[PDB]
């Protein structure tokens, strides 16, 4: 009922070797992965390494490129559009949790903190 | 190279990350357990053909509910996990996890995976479970839920002892190579 399956374990971070770097023609899902990674790294900077999940997820956006590129679906392009708002809401929620802040103050802090960190990230993109 | 993307999903504390580390490294972690498994990919030979296998962990807490599905696109098989000494986590398979993955990846197959089976025969866990009424989840009742929710099958393992560990991922690979 069953083929011969042999897993070739290797020690260490080998995963980068497995990435398929070749871009789709229209609506690259991989490009979506890159933008989402950038947004997640921004939220990780704001939350200031108090939340390693965001960094891990940014890392996964790279790992996801083990699957060959294809055009993105509409649910995928909408999710990438909704991501910023959703990260801001997480930061907001976290700031009500950790600090005393009322929801609307937390949201205002989150939006401004995110916008500013996003600008710094963009202006620190290398040549 | 052809690629299998496997995503591991389930409640916090059921042993998602440790299952992944014990399987890939053959060691159970005590000193470094991140919330989400480090980036991992490996070569698997399936009937003489080389496949890339990518294993993806997730953060199961509700704080991440809008972020977690970013890792779902192109998934070939899900592992929906619950601890066999946590009825709470078993319940959430039915009410949260399977509804979630089938809303995003509606035709992607998934296995139902029971974790921490070495705690079935540990008195203190059963002791604590007798208080406020619960018993461990049996393969019988778990196999029923798998039939009910249309999982490929129920598989079981202990990351700590490595029992059933190899088989969970063999079955996942097989379920991924399907119609
Ligand atoms: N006894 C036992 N404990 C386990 C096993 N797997 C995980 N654990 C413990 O369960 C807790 C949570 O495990 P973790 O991998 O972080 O779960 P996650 O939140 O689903 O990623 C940790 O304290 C682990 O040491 C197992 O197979 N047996
Ligand atoms: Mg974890």
């Amino acid at each position: 009922a069953r083929p011969e399956i042999i897993v070739l374990r290797e020690p260490g971070a080998t995963w980068g070797n497995y990435l398929q770097h070749q871009k789709a023609s229209n609506h690259s899902l991989h490009n979506l992965y890159n933008l989402q990674r950038d947004l997640l790294t921004v939220a990780a900077t704001v939350l200031g390494k108090q939340d390693p999940v965001l960094t891990s997820m940014a890392n996964q956006m790279e790992l996801a490129k083990v699957k060959a590129d294809r055009p993105a679906t509409k649910q995928e392009e909408a999710a990438a559009k909704a991501l910023k708002k959703n990260l801001i809401e997480l930061i907001a929620a976290r700031t009500q949790q950790q600090d005393g802040l009322p929801a609307k103050e937390a949201h205002r802090f989150a939006a401004v903190a995110f916008r500013d960190a996003q600008v710094k990230q963009l202006n620190n993109q290398p040549w | 190279m052809q690629t299998i993307k496997c995503v591991v999903v389930g409640d916090g504390a059921v042993g998602k990350t440790c299952l992944l580390i014990s399987y890939t490294t053959n060691k159970f972690p005590s000193e470094y357990v991140p919330t989400v498994f480090d980036n991992y990919a490996v070569t698997v030979m399936i009937g003489g053909e080389p496949y890339t296998l990518g294993l993806f962990d997730t953060a199961g807490q509700e704080d991440y509910d809008r972020l977690r599905p970013l890792s779902y696109p192109q998934t070939d098989v899900f592992l929906v996990c619950f601890s066999v000494v946590s009825p709470s986590s078993f319940e959430n398979v039915k009410e949260k996890w399977v509804p979630e993955i089938t809303h995003h990846c509606p035709k992607t197959p998934f296995l139902l995976v029971g974790t921490q089976i070495d705690l079935r025969d540990d008195p203190s866990t059963i002791e604590k479970l007798a208080k406020n009424k619960q018993k461990p989840i049996t393969p019988e009742t778990a196999e029923k839920l798998a039939r009910d929710l249309k999982a490929v099958k129920y598989v079981e393992c202990s990351a700590l002892t490595q029992k059933g560990l190899k088989n969970v991922f063999d079955e996942a690979i097989l379920a991924a190579l399907e119609p």
